[PDB]
C-alpha cells in the first residue's frame, strides 16, 4: 500500500507483546480477548477518513494492538508502557 | 576380614545418614526450584521468553528460555537425600 513504507493489511489488527512479556497468560489472554472489539471501531475509523495511519492501543498490560495489521520491525526491545505517547497520557507533568 | 570387622561402624553411620536425609526431606522438600531468570518466583509466571544481560552489562542484552528448573542434588524424596548428603560428606559442593 502507499502511504506506507511496508505491507500492511485492513483485514484486521496486528498485536505486539513484549519479549519479557509470556502470552498466553491468564492476564495476557483476558486483555487479548476484549480487545478483539477494538478492530470494528478500527475499520469503522479508516472507512470515515482513508488517509488515516497507525491507531494503536497501548495496553497496560504491556501488549499493544495496532491498526492495520503490519509485521514488526536485531533482538526487540519495544515496550509500549515507554513510550513518549504514553507516558504523557498516564499522568499529568 | 578388615571389611567384616568393619561393618558395625558402616551400620551405625548408614542408619545416621538415612536419618539425616529423613530430616532433609522433611525441610527442603521441594524448595529447591528456582527460575532461570532471578525475577520469577513461581512456575506459574516463569514461562516464556526473557532479555538475558551479558556479563551484566546493561549494552549487551540477549533473548533467552526460562525454564522452571530444579536442583541437581535436592532432598525431593529420601533417595535424592541421601545422594545429597553422601556428596557432602565428601566434602565436594557442599557450600553451594
Ligand atoms: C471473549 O471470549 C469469549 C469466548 O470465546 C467470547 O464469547 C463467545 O462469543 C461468541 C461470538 O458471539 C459466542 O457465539 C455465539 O454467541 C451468541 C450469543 O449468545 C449465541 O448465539 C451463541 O452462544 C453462539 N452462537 C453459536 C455457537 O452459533 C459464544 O457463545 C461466546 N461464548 C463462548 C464461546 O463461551 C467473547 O465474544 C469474547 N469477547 C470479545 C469482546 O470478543
Amino acid at each position: 500500500d502507499a502511504n506506507f513504507g511496508r505491507q500492511i493489511s485492513y483485514q484486521h489488527a496486528a498485536v505486539h507483546i513484549p519479549t519479557d512479556i509470556y502470552e498466553g497468560s491468564t492476564i495476557v489472554l483476558n486483555e487479548l480477548n476484549w480487545t478483539s472489539a477494538l478492530d470494528e471501531v478500527f475499520k469503522k475509523n479508516r472507512e470515515e477518513d482513508p488517509s488515516l495511519l497507525w491507531q494503536v492501543f497501548g495496553s497496560a498490560t504491556g501488549l499493544a494492538r495496532y491498526y492495520p495489521a503490519s509485521p514488526w520491525v536485531k533482538i526487540d526491545l519495544y515496550d509500549v508502557r515507554r513510550r513518549p505517547w504514553y507516558i504523557q497520557g498516564a499522568a499529568s507533568p | 576380614v578388615a571389611i567384616r570387622t568393619i561393618g558395625n561402624i558402616m551400620i551405625v553411620t548408614t542408619l545416621l545418614q538415612f536419618m539425616f536425609a529423613c530430616i532433609g526431606v522433611q525441610l527442603f522438600k521441594g524448595k529447591f526450584y528456582r527460575c532461570t531468570d532471578e525475577a520469577k518466583s513461581n512456575p506459574e509466571e516463569c514461562r516464556g521468553l526473557f532479555i538475558l544481560y551479558k556479563d551484566g552489562d546493561v549494552d549487551s542484552p540477549v533473548v533467552r528460555e526460562r525454564i522452571w528448573q530444579n536442583s541437581d542434588f535436592n532432598f525431593d524424596n529420601v533417595l535424592s537425600a541421601m545422594m545429597a548428603l553422601f556428596t557432602v560428606s565428601t566434602f565436594e559442593g557442599w557450600p553451594a
